[PDB]
RNA sequence: UGAGCCCGGGUCGAACGGCCUCUAGUGCAGAUCUUGGUGGUAGUAGCAAAU
RNA sequence: GAGACCGAUAGCGCACAAGUAGAGUGAUCGAAAGAUGAAAAGCACUUUGAAAAGAGGGUUAAAUAGCACGUGAAAUUGUUGAAAGGGAAGCGCUUGUGACCAGACUUGCGCCCGGCGGAUCAUCCGGUGUUCUCACCGGUGCACUCCGCCGGGCUCAGGCCAG
């Protein structure tokens, strides 16, 4: 009943079906391994299946199901440790994934590699990241923006800058700041001030 | 070496918008193109030095339909998980932030869009740098 | 290579397209006059020393008699004149040495302190000035035997009024 | 119940020495007007941007702010831009001698 | 990028508004038009010299031929007419902007008035219809120069 | 191709969107179309009923 | 008591003063009109003046939410800035000029030494869950192997446009 399965979710309705105006259609399924909705990369409409998944400790898995296990949804996958070296792993890959269709097996290297690959890129990133310093933070909320924005003009109308200004100046004349014979005003002036 | 795919270069066939017949004269009629009816009208008569019609002929050419000037084709995002599917196809889609997600989950995309080498349209919304 | 394809990249096709060597024009043989007309020395006459590949020329107008050095110009660039200068005495490997195509080829503190000032005009050379003199030497002497070419060298070629150059005899 | 300040802060607070400054920008920054005309508000202030090309090696404020001390400048002044404009403004006190790089203060350009 | 031409100082300007006022806006726009870009005592010299009749007020855009006199000759209108009550209008406005540029500290001998703009007001619902207007006018000072000092040498 | 759709900037303040199906009071340029609002005529004709 | 109903030009004429205001001699006819804010905290006080009006100043998260009050479109209007024109304007195709705006490949991997640290390395030991042969912990050490990190060295691949 694989193909029955199959009609049921591409003509009717799956929840694991991201469908774009771009001309394709994602699988949301995490099992998925090419994130397609096709004939081939169903995990639900194939009973024998294979994907390639990290674990949040770093390390790669091999996930097989097999049809035995299908009415066994807690054991659907059995999880097989991925070497480190790469070469190993894509013989590894090939060794238990004797017999699959050519498609699962091409598209689980593909995986192995793309995971390697974003794992290299994400240490290469992190040590940028932690030499350069620079860091994304949010930008401010749009009440916090009016409420400085208000009372920035509140605050800009209480300052009298200019008055301020003139008036320090004045008081700075006054009590002999600039020193006798100051450079910055007319003798005159300074002779009125005396 | 990250950039888009290798594809052909993308033609245009026609860069302007097709608008409305009359609608620059009238306030009430809008831009969108709407297909001429009467008899007499010589737009949909096809007259000399009138507005074309859109035809099947100005349509884009597969291999580059729906694509970016960068060569990508857009991906709308609204979490994390939604650029995640976007592991196996980086050179082929970029990720575009929906226009309703806050701003840490769009830190939260940007990071990993960053790591999994897939391209942010909208990566200068409501973020900044701190140092 | 190390990866396995992570995408369904697909390698192009074997073009069925050689490298055949480029065949010059008849009137760019060794020793030529020619008529530059575009770059910084536009309009200058220079003697052709060698025919290099893919259209490219190497030619050395004396530096004494018109400044144009050692240097190498594309020939759908030049127009070759009647009169071709003889090379007897100038060292053809000398010529082979500096027809090689590399001869025109070239984050600290410092770095940093460096962005956004003006790039420093290099001076030239001692042995390309030296490789310059030696081609020079007999070139100049053979120029100098030849009545009246000395003066013709050093004098910029110009379009005057009514003059049509699909009627000249270049 | 200042003496909490002079205790942070003894660098801030036997005469300064004459500041030079240096003033630059974010990353890949294009405020080089605006980052001038803050430098030419400061007397003695030079503005040097910080990634040449586009493609080039991206420095850290911190490597910044030892290469200017290991040149006798005073303080190191950065303009953050948001949307082509000034947005922030980031102080940080290089000081001298044995004394390491001191506080730094950031501000934000509104208006 | 371009910035715009920033406002001028909150303490070098002062503003003086007018709403829902029970004057004509064709009538009042022309005065306000007219008295645009002057200084404060020719306005309000003029604005004393139309309420008493001496001086004209041209009309431009909602221009009416009514009179077809002399006074015309200084702003280049053949049509010229005298309203008054927008005049007093104008005239208390004025002096309540004085009032404000007095009690901010402007000093009121330089002041000119930098814009004045007459919008339409709601219309009163009694078909005859009533057209009110709004008024906002803003005064600043006059412009104040500092000679430079000459640069030392280095 | 198009009807349209997605994102940026500003304003704003409590709900909303995609997909698969179901359903309909479901798409406007016109009907001397209905209701509301607003104009040129025009500060014109005139000081007439109302105001 | 409910609904695959309507949502203030809709739904009863009437969400509110509604068979009310108002019209007609009368029988009868019959509207328009909802939303401040969480809370009136509904703007004290100083100062213009006769206003259903301002300027400071204050409350509030916010007053460009001020009982003309959530948001605030278009028609139409005013101020400022720029450009063009006076025997129609408007439109299609194609360059140019000025102003403004955006910012191109998101710009990488592989080898060779030296040091360090971990492991899927050790036919090392103990434990847990299992699809019972696969996973996961804890402790040992670097003879081998494999990963990373740091300091040097080298090669290669790289987007677009011209000749
Ligand atoms: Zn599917």
């Amino acid at each position: 009943s694989d193909e029955i399965v199959w009609q049921i979710i591409n003509q009717q309705f799956c929840a694991f079906k991201l469908k774009t105006t771009k001309g394709q259609n994602f699988c949301r399924n995490e099992y998925s391994v090419s994130g397609l909705c096709n004939r081939q990369s169903c995990p639900l409409a194939n009973s024998r299946y294979a994907t390639v998944r990290q674990s949040p400790k770093g390390t790669i898995y091999l996930y097989i199901k097999t049809i035995e296990r299908s009415h066994m949804p807690s054991k659907w996958w059995e999880k097989i440790k991925l070497s480190q070296n790469y070469q190993k792993a894509l013989e590894q890959i090939d060794q238990r994934l004797q017999f699959f269709p050519k498609f699962l097996i091409h598209k689980c290297k593909q995986r192995l590699t793309r995971l390697v690959q974003v794992a290299i890129r994400m240490r290469r990133i992190a040590a940028e990241e932690a030499r350069l310093g620079e860091k994304l933070v949010p930008k401010m909320a749009p009440k916090i923006k009016k409420r400085e924005e208000a009372r920035e003009r509140k605050a800009l109308a209480a300052a009298k800058l200019e008055r301020t200004i003139e008036r320090e100046l004045l008081d700075r004349l006054r009590q002999g700041a600039y020193g006798d014979q100051p450079l910055n005003c007319n003798p005159q002036i300074w002779k009125k001030v005396l | 070496m990250v950039a888009a795919k290798k594809h052909v270069p993308i033609v245009k066939k026609r860069t302007k918008r097709f608008m409305r017949h009359q609608s620059d004269r009238f306030k009430c009629l809008d831009s969108a193109w709407r297909k001429p009816k009467g008899i007499d009208n010589r737009v949909r008569r096809r007259f000399k030095g009138n507005l074309a019609m859109p035809s099947i002929g100005y349509g884009s050419n597969k291999k580059t339909k729906h694509m970016m000037p960068s060569g990508h084709k857009a991906f709308l995002v609204h979490n994390v998980k939604d650029v995640e599917l976007l592991l196996m196809h980086n050179r082929t889609y970029a990720a575009e932030i929906a226009h309703n997600v806050s701003s840490r989950k769009r830190i939260d995309i940007i990071t990993r869009a960053k790591q999994l080498g897939v391209k942010v349209t909208n990566a200068k919304a409501k973020v900044t740098t701190e140092v | 290579q190390k990866w396995y394809p992570a995408e369904d990249e697909a390698q192009p096709k074997k073009v069925r397209k050689a490298v055949r060597p480029w065949t010059p024009r008849k009137s760019l043989q060794p020793g030529t006059v020619l008529i530059l007309l575009a770059g910084r020395f536009r309009g200058k006459r220079v003697v052709l020393l060698k025919c290099l590949d893919q259209g490219v020329l190497l030619v050395t107008g004396p530096f004494k008699i018109n400044g144009v050095p050692l240097r190498r110009v594309n020939a759908r660039y030049v127009i070759a004149t009647s009169v071709k200068v003889d090379l007897t005495g100038v060292d053809q490997a000398k010529i082979d040495e500096v027809a090689q195509p590399k001869y025109f080829t070239a984050a600290s503190e410092e770095a940093f302190f460096k962005q956004g000032e003006k790039p420093q005009k290099k001076p030239v050379s001692s042995t390309r000035a030296a490789d310059q003199k030696a081609i020079d030497k007999a070139l100049i002497a053979n120029i100098k035997k030849v009545d009246m070419l000395a003066s013709y060298l050093a004098s910029s070629f110009s379009l005057r009024k009514g003059d049509k150059p699909h009627l000249m005899k270049f | 119940l200042p003496d909490s300040l002079t205790s942070q802060f003894p660098n801030l607070f036997e005469p300064p020495p004459v500041p030079k400054i240096l003033v630059t920008t974010g990353i890949n920054g294009t405020i080089h007007k605006e980052a001038e005309e803050i430098a030419s508000i400061f007397p003695n202030a030079t503005y040097i941007r910080r990634t040449a090309h586009r493609y080039a090696y991206k420095y850290s404020v911190r490597e910044i702010a030892k290469f200017a001390k290991n040149r006798g400048y005073t303080a190191l002044l950065v303009v953050q831009e948001d949307q082509k404009r000034p947005s922030r403004l980031v102080v940080v006190h290089l000081n001298g001698e044995g004394v390491p790089p001191g506080p730094t203060l950031t501000y934000t350009i509104r208006n | 990028v371009r910035y715009a031409a920033t406002e001028i100082a909150p303490t070098k300007s002062a503003r003086a508004r007018g709403s829902y006022l029970r004057v004509s806006f064709k009538n009042t726009r022309e005065t306000a038009q007219a008295i645009n870009g002057w200084k404060l005592q020719r306005a309000l010299t003029f604005l004393q010299n139309v309420i008493d009749k001496k001086e004209a007020v041209p009309m431009r855009r909602y221009a009416g031929s009514t009179g077809r006199t002399a006074q015309g000759k200084q702003w280049g209108v053949s049509r010229a007419r005298w309203p008054v009550k927008s005049a007093q209008f104008l005239i208390g406005l004025l002096k309540n902007a004085e009032a404000n540029a007095d009690a901010k500290g402007l000093d009121t001998g330089n002041l000119i008035i930098k814009h004045i703009q007459v919008n339409q007001a709601p219309k009163q619902r009694r078909p005859y219809m009533s057209n009110p207007c709004h008024i906002e006018l803003i005064l600043t000072e006059a412009e104040e120069t500092v000679q430079k000092s000459e640069a030392v040498v280095r």
